[PDB]
């Protein structure tokens, strides 16, 4: 409390000091329960890579990806990824992955990327602007040059089988006029079941608590639960209207999980001034007491306080007509707050009552009315 | 020939659940009320335009319609995608087809894959050289034509090809009553019922009330 | 079409004519007036970097931009109890009233708790209860005062007025019979008390009836409830559109922080992480810069509402159509979900009769002035008369004070005046 | 504790201006706060690219606290306009108006000045020591009704 006013001093009153949440217990995980290794040691071996008017598309599917084999390679002469960082992949996960794998010259594997252009990436390979994926390749002279005249060139994936058609001549001679092989990987995470997932395993599944989950690569936190969200048999996520995940459905057993965010609410302090006692109560608001002297009021959990079974003017204000106050044997009591004395009027057909003396009292009353004329010179306060 | 789509033609507009909720979406959807042209292959498989995507549906009782033909020329100078049902199978390709002088089912393949009461309704849309399918089955009340009532297609195929799509054509059994309509990009708002299911929507782009 | 501003009247003026009502109906008109709203609170540090530390550690560069926003949403939150506060924490004493329900005709058990409910309301405030209708860092207080206490004082304050006048308010409570209170509220808009005496089972049945049409209107007609209603719906648009604004991309990958956190490492994550943190606390900051210009408009309105309670409730108020249209009686304060509705009784004159009228009359010499109402004549006859409603009596030296003479008025007539 | 208002108004304007001077020592994602450092250690087309950070991060503060104090205006206004309203009334007349001056019958008040307000002392008749009586609304004499 002390430190949330930036002061040694705290008048009477509560104070919104932090905000509690309910700790993950554990961390859930849950890929899809598959267990093929997949092919990209066959990708980066192939015999013949495509000519790049014809660039060769190979699926991998159904199977579990080690990118540390191609990442940790001293082959690549470049790695580059768009949309996910390569330390990430073996964590990540995809429905599908698809390596488009071709030969062209060293000078033109700049035209290989999002956004770029020139008369490969217009005419036969155009990567999308939003190209979600890498681009692997390397010098490949000693395995393609001769000349070898054989590698020929010409929206989106865009294949398109005097005229344009033409082709490198590579000697072993040729360094940018050399062949080069790429391969470009391009992920799949637009929705559906996960079909190309890293090789790190999956835990046991965990209901009725709060875990650090993690389902296909979707991690979070939150209190997993069976649910009636009957999910309709192509849907993988349930969202919320934020776009955050609200279900989802286990990928080894097709059950629908609701996602509940861990309990949490702020922890007020209740304190007499420091002018007065040491002693505080904390209401940790809408939190139960069974996820936190102790006592559950309608406006949170409330600790430090006795609950006092009779009723007094409301001294520091709480909630739902519960109120605090520091009283003798001196400690912090909660009670219903009184609204006042009790009184039934002596009405009556024929009875008036009439006062027969006054008092001229007289009482106060305070009104702001102006406060301090600041002017700021805007340019002086941004740049002294 | 022509008639009213009415309300048919939403779908799922992609693989989440949501319920109790009105979502605004943005995509190549069936305009409200457009006309979809007709056909009647008795006493009819022309090829058609496929312009940015198309709906398909047909009203039967003996299964003659049985496949699909898609391309820019459909003559072996390209790529070509054909999709088959076979009684029990699905089948598609992408080889450079020529394919028959009038195209029917007797009663390079760079990419290669295998799976009146009734009213049919399918979807078909290329995006990113993703070719992509949606469908429905559903019994019918009106025997003559498209019922004036509301239900949703759900996704079934998503096919990589990368192939240039301009012109289709359709396939039929022999030894019937057809309708195509073509999506444009519309805002549609989609209601989603407590059950994970679109039960009404709006064509944001029809009149200044649905607007 | 062109709109009509509403029926035309050319008034019947003329310098000597006068139109005095010869009956009165007793009108209850409703006012519904917003007190309070819905105390939300946002925690902005999670409402922006949700269960991230990552995020959590570039908002820190932002400095206290984030503990401001939770200041003024909290400022904003004990305000609506001090609203609550001053418009029905008026009465002193919880004031209670007899068994015997013997107000002269009166009938207030539409207005009155009763014992049957599970929260000790009145009929009329449940029809108003009828009638009226997040995970992301997003959260509601309580109010501190809960619905039952909000009843309890609309109790206290129904049966002192209904038991003791306004005297519950300038003191302690004094008994006066029900009749001799309107009596007096008679007196207050200048009709003499004789006129409700004379009519008590006329002006009771006007009354009952009255409270018996406010319950077909509530219960038929749920847009009266119209400014309760939007203040509700306003508070849940707000808060659905803070809540929508998560899911925009503001010029990063994807609006879902985790994807950039899982598909993106520390020095490429933390460009796109920044975009989501600046358009989510500039959302944040147009919420809260919308919540204190709305605080500002409700505390206007509960100014009003604890001013109507204090003037209007508490007394007899002078000031023209404060108190609902017409002569101002009394008013009864309802409890509603956000709000309070006052059930404002009132006295409207309802059938005129036109008389020749004069500022003054000559008797022998001397010009006589009425000394409350006004002269007026039948055609034949000239009575003097209160304001307020037709009540002739004979013209006497006790009914009129003499000032000069003849000779200086204008439009003076000549009659007898009759010396007791 | 009587003086709460006023030396709550004080304490609102403290606390503001108090936030605006800490927020020239934060980041704002600029690699320092104090705006010689990159100025002392970066060339124009480098350092341009920090200051604009300052610059929209402060910029951001400044329409923050003037939006504060604009909305905070117009509460010491409605507070002002209240406060004009009873010197005219309370002060200068007597009021009707029933708890608007003061708890019971008004008599009169006095103003006294205070610190950024104003402090009326209402006094105010209160009647205080009652007796039950039997009533009548009427009275019969010869067959007439009185009424007082
Ligand atoms: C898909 O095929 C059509 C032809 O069926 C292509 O249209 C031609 O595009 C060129 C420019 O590349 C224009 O000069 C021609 O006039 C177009 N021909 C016709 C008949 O319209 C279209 O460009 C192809 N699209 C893709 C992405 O491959
Ligand atoms: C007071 O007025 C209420 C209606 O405003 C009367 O209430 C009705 O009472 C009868 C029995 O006497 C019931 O059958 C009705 O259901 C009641 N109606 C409602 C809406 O409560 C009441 O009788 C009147 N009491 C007196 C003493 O006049
Ligand atoms: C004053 O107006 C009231 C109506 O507001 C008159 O009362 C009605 O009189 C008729 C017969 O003329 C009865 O059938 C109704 O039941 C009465 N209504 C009520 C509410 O009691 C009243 O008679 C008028 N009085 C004078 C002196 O004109
Ligand atoms: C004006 O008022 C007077 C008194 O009400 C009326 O005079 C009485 O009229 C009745 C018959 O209606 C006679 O029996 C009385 O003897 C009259 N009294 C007096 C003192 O003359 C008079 O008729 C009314 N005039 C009009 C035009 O209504
Ligand atoms: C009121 O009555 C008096 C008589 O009682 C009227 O006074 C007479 O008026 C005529 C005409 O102007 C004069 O010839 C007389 O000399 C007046 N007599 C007196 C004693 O002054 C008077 O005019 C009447 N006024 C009205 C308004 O009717
Ligand atoms: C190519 O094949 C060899 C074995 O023949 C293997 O060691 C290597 O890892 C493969 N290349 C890649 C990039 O995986
Ligand atoms: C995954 O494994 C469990 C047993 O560990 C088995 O019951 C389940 O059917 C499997 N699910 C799939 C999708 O193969
Ligand atoms: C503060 O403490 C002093 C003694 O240290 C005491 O005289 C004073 O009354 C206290 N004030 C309050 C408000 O409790
Ligand atoms: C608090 O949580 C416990 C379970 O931990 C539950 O039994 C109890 O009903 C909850 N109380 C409230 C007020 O929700
Ligand atoms: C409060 O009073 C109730 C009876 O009204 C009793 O049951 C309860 O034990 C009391 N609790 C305390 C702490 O006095
Ligand atoms: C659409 O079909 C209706 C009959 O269903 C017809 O009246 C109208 O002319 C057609 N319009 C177009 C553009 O085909
Ligand atoms: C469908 O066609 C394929 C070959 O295209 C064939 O293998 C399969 O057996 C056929 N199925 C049926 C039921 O005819
Ligand atoms: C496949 O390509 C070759 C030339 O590379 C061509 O001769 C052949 O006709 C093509 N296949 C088909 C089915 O036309
Ligand atoms: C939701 O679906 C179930 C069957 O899955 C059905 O029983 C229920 O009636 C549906 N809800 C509504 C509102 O009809
Ligand atoms: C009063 O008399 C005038 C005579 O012209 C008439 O126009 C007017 O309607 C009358 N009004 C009433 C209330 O009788
Ligand atoms: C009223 O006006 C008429 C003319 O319209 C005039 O003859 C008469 O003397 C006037 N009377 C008064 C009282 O002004
Ligand atoms: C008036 O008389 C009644 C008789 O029951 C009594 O209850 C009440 O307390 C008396 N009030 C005063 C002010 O004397």
């Amino acid at each position: 409390t002390k430190c949330t006013l930036k002061s040694f001093t705290v008048e009477k009153g509560i104070y919104q000091t932090s905000n509690f949440r309910v700790q993950p217990t554990e961390s859930i995980v849950r890929f899809p329960n598959i267990t093929n290794l997949c092919p990209f040691g066959e990708v980066f071996n192939a015999t013949r890579f495509a000519s790049v008017y014809a660039w060769n598309r190979k699926r991998i599917s159904n199977c579990v990806a080690d990118y540390s084999v191609l990442y940790n390679s001293a082959s690549f002469s470049t790695f580059k990824c768009y949309g996910v960082s390569p330390t990430k992949l073996n964590d990540l996960c995809f429905t599908n992955v698809y390596a488009d794998s071709f030969v062209i010259r060293g000078d033109e594997v700049r035209q290989i990327a999002p956004g770029q252009t020139g008369k490969i990436a217009d005419y036969n390979y155009k990567l999308p602007d939003d190209f979600t994926g890498c681009v692997i390749a390397w010098n490949s002279n000693n395995l393609d040059s001769k000349g070898n005249y054989n590698y020929l060139y010409r929206k989106p994936f865009e294949r398109d089988i005097y005229f344009p058609l033409q082709s490198y001549g590579f000697q072993p001679t040729n360094v940018g006029y050399q062949p080069y092989r790429v391969v470009v990987l391009s992920f799949e995470l637009l929705h559906a079941p996960a079909t190309v997932c890293g090789p790190k395993k999956s835990t046991n599944l965990v209901k009725n608590k709060c875990v650090n989950f993690n389902f296909n690569g979707l991690t979070g936190t939150g209190v997993l639960t069976e649910s009636n969200k009957k999910f309709l048999p192509f849907q993988q996520f349930g969202r919320d209207i934020a776009d955050t995940t609200d279900a989802v459905r286990d990928p080894q057993t097709l059950e629908i999980l609701d996602i509940t965010p861990c309990s949490f609410g702020g922890v007020s302090v209740i304190t007499p001034g420091t002018n007065t006692s040491n002693q505080v109560a904390v209401l940790y608001q809408g939190v139960n007491c069974t996820e936190v002297n102790v006592f559950q009021t309608r406006a949170g959990c409330l600790i430090g306080a006795e609950h006092v079974n009779n009723s007094y003017e409301c001294d520091i204000p709480i909630g739902a007509g519960i109120c605090a106050s520091y009283q003798t044997s001196q400690s912090i009591i909660a009670y219903t707050m009184s609204l006042g004395a009790e009184n039934s009027v002596a009405y009556s057909n024929n009875s008036i009552a009439i006062p027969t003396n006054f008092t001229i009292s007289v009482t106060t009353e305070i009104l702001p009315v102006s406060m301090t004329k600041t002017s700021v010179d805007c340019t002086m306060y941004i740049c002294g | 020939a022509y008639t009213n789509s009415f309300t048919r033609g939403v779908y799922y507009p992609d693989k989440v659940f949501r319920s109790s909720v009105l979502h605004s979406t943005q995509d190549l959807f069936l305009p409200f009320f457009s006309n979809v042209t007709w056909f009647h292959a008795i006493h009819d498989n022309p090829v058609l335009p496929f312009n940015d995507g198309v709906y398909f549906a047909s009203t039967e009782k003996s299964n003659i319609i049985r496949g699909w033909i898609f391309g820019t020329t459909l003559d072996s100078k390209t790529q070509s995608l054909l999709i088959v049902n076979n009684a029990t199978n699905v089948v598609i390709k992408v080889c450079e087809f020529q394919f028959c002088n009038d195209p029917f089912l007797g009663v390079n393949c760079t990419f290669e894959y295998v799976s009146f009461k009734n009213l049919r309704e399918f979807v078909f849309k290329n995006i990113d050289g993703y070719f992509k399918i949606y469908s429905k089955h559903t019994p019918i009340n009106l025997v003559r034509d498209l019922p004036q009532g509301f239900s949703a297609l759900e996704p079934l195929v998503d096919l990589p090809i990368g192939i240039n799509i301009t012109r289709f054509q359709t396939l039929l059994a022999l030894h019937a009553a057809y309708y195509v309509g073509y999506l444009q990009p519309r805002t549609f708002l989609l209601k989603y019922n407590e059950n994970g299911t679109i039960t009404d929507a709006v064509d944001c782009a029809l009149d200044p009330l649905s607007e | 079409y062109t709109m009509s501003l509403g029926a035309e009247n050319s008034v019947a003026y003329s310098n000597n004519s006068i139109a005095i009502p010869t009956n009165f109906t007793i009108s209850v008109t409703t006012e519904i007036l917003p007190v309070s709203m819905t105390k939300t609170s946002v925690d902005c540090t999670m409402y922006i970097c949700g269960d991230s530390t990552e995020c959590s550690n570039l908002l820190l560069q932002y400095g206290s931009f984030c503990t401001q926003l939770n200041r003024a949403l909290t400022g904003i939150a004990v305000e609506q109890d001090k609203n609550t506060q001053e418009v029905f924490a008026q009465v002193k004493q919880i004031y209670k009233t007899p068994p015997i329900k013997d107000f002269g005709g009166f009938n207030f058990s539409q207005i009155l708790p009763d014992p049957s409910k599970p929260s000790k309301r009145s009929f009329i405030e449940d029809l108003l209860f009828n009638k009226v209708t997040k995970f992301n860092g997003l959260t509601v207080l309580p109010p501190l005062l809960t619905d039952e206490m909000i009843a309890q004082y609309t109790s206290a304050l129904l049966a002192g007025t209904i038991t003791s006048g306004w005297t519950f308010g300038a003191g302690a409570a004094l008994q006066i019979p029900f009749a001799m209170q309107m009596a007096y509220r008679f007196n207050g808009i200048g009709v003499t008390q004789n006129v409700l005496y004379e009519n008590q089972k006329l002006i009771a049945n006007q009354f009952n009836s009255a409270i018996g049409k406010i319950q077909d209107s509530l219960s038929s007609t749920a847009s009266a409830l119209g400014k309760l209603q939007d203040v509700v719906n306003q508070n849940a648009q707000a808060l659905n559109t803070l809540v929508k604004q998560l899911s925009s991309n503001f010029g990063a990958i994807s609006s879902v922080l985790n994807d950039i956190l899982s598909r993106l490492d520390k020095v490429e994550a933390e460009v796109q992480i920044d975009r989501l943190i600046t358009g989510r606390l500039q959302s944040l900051q147009t919420y809260v810069t919308q919540q204190l210009i709305r605080a500002a408009e409700i505390r206007a309105s509960a100014n009003l509402a604890a001013t109507k309670m204090s003037e209007c409730v508490l007394g007899q108020s002078k000031r023209v159509d404060f108190c609902g249209k017409g002569y101002h009686l009394m008013s009864f304060p309802q409890s509603a979900p956000h709000g309070v509705v006052f059930l404002h009784v009132t006295y409207v004159p309802a059938q005129e009769k036109n008389f020749t009228t004069a500022p003054a009359i000559c008797h022998d010499g001397k010009a006589h002035f009425p000394r409350e109402g006004v002269f007026v004549s039948n055609g034949t006859h000239w009575f003097v008369t209160q304001r307020n409603f037709y009540e002739p009596q004979i013209i006497t030296t006790d009914n009129t004070f003499v000032s000069g003479n003849c000779d200086v008025v204008i439009g003076i007539v000549n009659n007898t005046v009759y010396d007791p």
